[PDB]
C-alpha cells in the first residue's frame, strides 16, 4: 500500500500503469477462485501451506517495511505477514462456495420485502445500457450531492428525468445514493409519473429491508469500548468502515468521532488530514489545488462563515444507507461491470457555460414544442460546443428557464477529484495483543463517479475529456473502462483482463475490508437479483 | 452548353454538364451508335454527381450548414471542449 | 510423459508448460530436473496404506 | 470594450467580458499564438460566468422572484411558521 | 399555537363578477398559480403537496 | 457516413418497422453497432432499439462464456490463451465480409 | 476508408478504426447469431458497383 504524492490523481493513475506495465512478472496467487475444491485441496497447490487459520490470510510481503510508504517499493529480503479475515464471504469460493452464499442469502430472505420485477427489468435495463447519456454524469458531478443545488434544479431534473423515461422506458439518476434519496423526497409528491416513483420507492424500501435485516440478525445491548452491538456484528452499520465514493465530509466525521479507540490516520493526497472548507465560489475557485483542503459544501439551515466550524449534513442512517447500496445494490445489479472515476472539472466547467437560451420578448408566451424558433433546442439555435447540442444528443428537451437554473447552481461548486486512503486498527471484538500491528487499508474517491456501463464506439464525445478510470474496489474493477484512461495499450488490456488494477495509493487486496472473493461472488453467481442482495448481506458479517 | 457539343449520346459525353431531373436518357435516347467509346459511362457518372451539386445550389438559404458532426480537436481544445451535432434534425430554417 | 523418442513440439516452453500442468492433479509424475542419461523414475513417497 | 483591447485570444483574456451567444472561439478561433500565459483559462471560466448572469439583465422581469427554497429561521419567526418553495412552478407571469 | 397562525394565510382572489371561476392552475386567476405563490401561506402548503 | 445519412436513415427503420413490425439493416455487423450507439436515445421507437440491444447484449453474453471457459494468465509466443483455446478470439481467423 | 478523427494524406500510414475486441465480436456474430437465425440459407456475395 503506497502513499499519495500530492498529485492530481491522473499523473498517479498514469505513474501506477507505467509501473504496473512490469511490475508483475507473473500472475499472483490471490486471483485464482476459479479453482474447485478437489483443486484446492489438492498438493500441487502454492497456496495451500498459506491457508491455515480460518480467520486470516496468510501471504509473502516486503520485509523491514512498515506498510504506507513510498511509490517505489523498497527491495528486502521477503517475509510472510498475516492480516486479520474480517468480512465472513472472504473465505476462498472453494472453501465458502457460492451456492452455499446463495443458499444462505435464500433462507435469509424468507419473509422479507422482495423487489417488484417491473422494477427489476428497468433498473437492469438502465444498468446494463450502454447509450446511457453523459448529461447525467455531468448533472450528477455538478450538483455533487447538496441539496440545495439539488433542490435549485428541480425543473431541469424533473423535466430531464421525465425526458428520459417516457422515451426509453429506463430509469435515470440511480447512479448516486445522493440522487433517489432527493428524489423519493421532493420529486415524489407528483411531479414525477406514478410508475418512476414507484421504482425510486421500491428500490428504498429494499435498502431499508435490507438494513431491517441486519438489525434483526444481531442482538442489542451489548457495546464494547463506544462500537455499538450493529457495527461490532456487521461491516454496513460500521462507521469506520467507509463509502467508496464520498460527496460529503461527514462520513470522515462519523468515521473519526465514532471510532476513536482504534488508531486511525487519514491521508488526503499527500498529506494528512482533512480540512473540509465550504463555500467556494468563482472569485476563489483554484482548479488546480495542491492542499488537502476538501469541499463540505453549503450547510442551508445556517451559516457558512469563516470561524464557524463544520457539522454533518445529514443523520447516521444516511451513511448506513449509502453503504448498504453501494455495497449491495449497485454490484448486484451492474455485476461487476461498473467501475468507479473521477471528473476533470477544469474541463467540465467551461463546457457548461454555454446556453443558448434566447430573448423571448415581453408579454408572449413560453414555447413548448421544439419546431418553433424560439424554442432553444431547435435546429436555429443548435450552435456547435454549446449546451444546446449536448441535450439533443441525448433526444432530451428542455425550456429555457431550466437551462437558466444552471446559474444558480453554479453558486457552489467542486475544485477537484482526491484519493482518500483511511486506515485503523481492527475492532474492540478482535483486538488482542498481536493484531494491533495489523491495519486496514481502503481508499476512496472523494467526488468521484461510477458509470453503470463502458461505451467505446461513441465518437461524439471525445475519450477521457471528462472522466479517467480511477477504480478502487474489486468489485468496481473495470477491465473494459481503462481504454478512457489516456494512452492505453492492448499489452495493458491483456494484463488488466485476468488482474483487477486497483493502485497501491488505495490499499491493495491482502490489506483492504473487501476482498477478491466477495467481487468473484458477484460476478459469477447467477441466481436471482433478489436473492443475490441478501446473500451479499450475509456475505457481509464478521 | 454553346458551342460544346450538346448530349446526344454517342460522343458527346462531357464532365461539365449541366441538367436536373433530365428524361434524356430515360426514353428519348435512341440507341447509340457505331462508336466505340467505353470510358463514358464513367464521364456521366462525375458528370451527374456534378450535375446534381450544381443542381443543389441553393437550399442552402434554407438548410442551416453542415457542422463538425464528430469530435475532433479543434484550433483552440484548450478553453472549451468540442462535440459535434449528429445530424437527427429538420434544418429547413423557413 | 515417461517415454522419449516421438516427435517434439517446436517450442521448448510448450512442452514443458504441457508437463507442468499435466503434473498438477496426479499421483506419479518425472521428477523435476528432469535427469538426462537416466530412466525418469517417479519420485518415491511415503508409506502406503 | 474600448479601449480594454478586444478579445484577439493572444494575451487579451479579461475578466469584465459582456458577450452573449459568442461564435467567436467556435470556428472563428485561429489557432493560439506564441504567448505563454497558461491561467487565460481561469480567466475565461469567471469572465463567461460574468458575462451569462450579467447576460440575463431581462427575465427577471418575467419570472417571479427567488425564495427561501428550504425553511429557516427568518427574523420574525414567532408569529407564524417558514415553509419555503419547491422550485417545480413555471415562472413567467405573462 | 404554532398550527393557526399558519392556517390564517389564504391566498383566494378577487374574482369580477360576471367571470368563471378559474379550474385549471394556468390561468392567473387560480389560486394555485404562480403569480399568487406568495411565500408562508396555505398556498405554499398545497404546492408542496 | 451513417452519422451524416442518421436521418435518412431513421426514417427508413421508422418506415419499415411500424408496417411490418420486421428488425431493418439486421445482415451489417457495422450497421446494428452503429445504431445502437447513435440511433439509441429515442430516434427509434422504444421496441426496435430493445431488439438491437438486446442482441448485442447477447453477443456479449457469448464473449463473456467465450472468456469464462477459459484460463487466463497462460500465453505462448505472443498468443492470449483465448486464442489458444478458442476461434472467434483468435485474430488470425478473418470475418467472412470485411 | 475515410478516418473518423484524423487526416488521411498520403504519407500518413493506415490505423485501425476500432478495438480490437470489434473483430472478436464481429467473428462471434458472424459465425453464430448469422446462421442460428438463418439456417445455411443466406449467403455471402460481391455487388457491382
Amino acid at each position: 500500500v503506497a502513499e499519495g504524492t500530492e498529485d492530481t490523481l491522473d499523473v498517479q493513475m498514469g505513474r501506477f500503469m507505467e509501473t504496473w506495465a512490469d511490475m508483475m512478472p507473473h500472475h499472483p496467487h490471490w486471483v485464482n477462485e476459479h479453482l474447485t475444491i478437489l483443486q484446492f485441496i489438492a498438493p500441487s497447490n502454492p497456496r495451500l501451506r498459506f491457508e491455515l487459520n480460518p480467520a486470516f490470510d496468510f501471504f509473502v510481503a516486503p520485509g523491514d517495511v512498515d506498510l504506507p510508504g513510498p511509490q517505489r517499493p523498497p527491495e528486502a529480503m521477503p517475509t510472510v505477514n498475516a492480516t486479520l479475515r474480517i468480512i465472513n464471504g472472504n473465505i476462498p469460493v472453494p472453501l465458502c462456495p457460492i451456492s452455499f452464499r446463495d443458499c444462505r442469502g435464500t433462507q435469509l430472505g424468507l419473509g422479507r420485502h422482495t423487489m417488484t420485477p417491473a422494477t427489476i427489468k428497468a433498473v437492469k435495463d438502465t444498468f446494463e445500457d450502454r447509450a446511457y447519456p453523459t448529461i447525467f454524469y455531468m448533472l450528477e458531478a455538478v450538483i455533487h450531492g447538496n441539496e440545495r443545488n439539488f433542490c435549485a434544479l428541480l425543473r431541469l431534473l424533473t423535466q430531464c428525468i421525465r425526458g428520459y423515461w417516457e422515451q426509453s422506458h429506463r430509469v435515470a439518476f440511480v447512479n448516486n445514493f445522493h440522487m433517489l434519496m432527493y428524489i423519493t423526497t421532493y420529486l415524489g409528491n407528483g411531479e414525477l409519473p406514478e410508475v418512476c416513483i414507484n421504482i425510486y420507492r421500491d428500490l428504498l424500501q429494499h435498502v431499508r429491508a435490507l438494513r431491517q435485516t441486519i438489525t434483526d440478525f444481531t442482538i442489542q445491548g451489548e457495546g464494547h469500548n463506544g462500537e455499538t452491538s450493529e457495527a461490532l456484528n456487521n461491516i454496513l452499520t460500521d462507521d469506520t468502515f467507509i463509502a467508496p465514493i464520498l460527496w460529503d465530509c461527514d462520513a470522515l466525521i462519523y468515521r473519526d468521532e465514532a471510532a476513536r479507540d482504534r488508531l486511525p490516520a487519514i491521508r488526503v493526497s499527500g498529506r494528512n488530514g482533512y480540512q473540509a472548507l465550504h463555500f467556494v465560489d468563482m472569485a476563489g475557485h483554484n482548479f488546480q489545488r495542491r492542499d488537502n483542503v476538501l469541499i463540505h459544501g453549503r450547510p442551508v439551515r445556517g451559516d457558512t462563515g469563516q470561524a464557524i466550524p463544520i457539522t454533518p449534513h445529514h443523520d447516521r442512517e444516511w451513511g448506513i444507507l449509502s453503504k448498504i447500496y453501494y455495497y449491495i445494490v449497485i454490484p448486484a445489479f451492474s455485476r461487476g461491470s461498473c467501475c468507479t472515476m473521477g471528473v476533470r472539472y477544469d474541463r467540465l466547467y467551461p463546457a457548461l457555460q454555454a446556453v443558448i437560451v434566447p430573448e423571448i420578448p415581453a408579454d408572449e408566451e413560453a414555447p413548448t414544442t421544439p419546431e418553433d424558433p424560439r424554442h432553444p433546442l431547435h435546429a436555429h439555435q443548435l450552435v456547435p460546443n454549446s449546451l444546446n447540442v449536448y441535450f439533443h444528443n441525448a433526444h432530451l428537451t428542455v425550456d429555457g428557464d431550466a437551462l437558466l437554473t444552471l446559474q444558480e447552481l453554479m453558486g457552489d461548486m467542486a475544485e477537484r477529484t482526491t484519493a482518500i486512503l483511511v486506515s485503523s486498527a481492527p475492532d474492540a471484538g478482535a483486538a488482542t495483543a498481536t493484531t494491533r500491528n495489523m491495519r486496514i487499508y481502503d481508499g476512496a474517491l472523494y467526488h468521484g463517479l461510477i458509470m453503470m456501463a463502458y461505451q467505446a464506439y461513441d465518437e461524439t464525445i471525445a475519450t477521457g475529456t471528462f472522466f479517467y478510470p480511477v477504480p478502487v474496489n474489486p468489485l468496481f474493477a473495470c477491465p473494459e473502462h481503462l481504454a478512457s484512461l489516456r494512452g492505453m495499450t492492448n499489452a495493458r488490456r491483456v494484463l488488466a483482463k485476468m488482474v483487477p488494477p486497483i493502485p497501491p495509493f488505495l490499499g491493495a487486496n491482502h490489506h483492504a475490508t473487501i476482498r477478491q472473493p466477495v467481487a468473484y461472488h458477484v460476478t459469477h453467481s447467477k441466481s436471482d437479483f433478489n436473492t443475490l442482495t441478501y446473500s451479499l448481506l450475509g456475505g457481509y458479517f464478521k | 452548353s454553346n458551342p460544346t457539343t450538346f448530349s446526344v449520346e454517342a460522343i458527346a459525353a462531357y464532365t461539365p454538364v449541366a441538367l436536373i431531373r433530365l428524361l434524356n436518357a430515360s426514353g428519348p435516347l435512341q440507341p447509340g451508335h457505331r462508336v466505340d467509346i467505353a470510358d463514358a459511362r464513367s464521364i456521366y457518372t462525375v458528370g451527374a454527381a456534378a450535375s446534381a451539386a450544381r443542381a443543389r445550389a441553393n437550399h442552402n438559404a434554407n438548410t442551416i450548414r453542415r457542422t463538425a458532426m464528430f469530435a475532433e480537436t479543434d484550433p483552440m481544445t484548450w478553453l472549451r471542449p468540442t462535440v459535434g451535432l449528429r445530424r437527427t434534425f429538420n434544418p429547413r430554417i423557413i | 510423459f515417461f517415454s522419449r523418442g516421438g516427435v517434439p513440439m517446436l517450442h521448448d516452453n510448450v512442452t514443458e508448460s504441457l508437463r507442468r500442468i499435466t503434473a498438477s492433479g496426479g499421483r506419479l509424475n518425472p521428477t523435476e530436473p528432469l535427469p538426462i542419461f537416466g530412466g525418469l523414475r517417479p519420485a518415491t513417497s511415503a508409506g502406503i496404506a
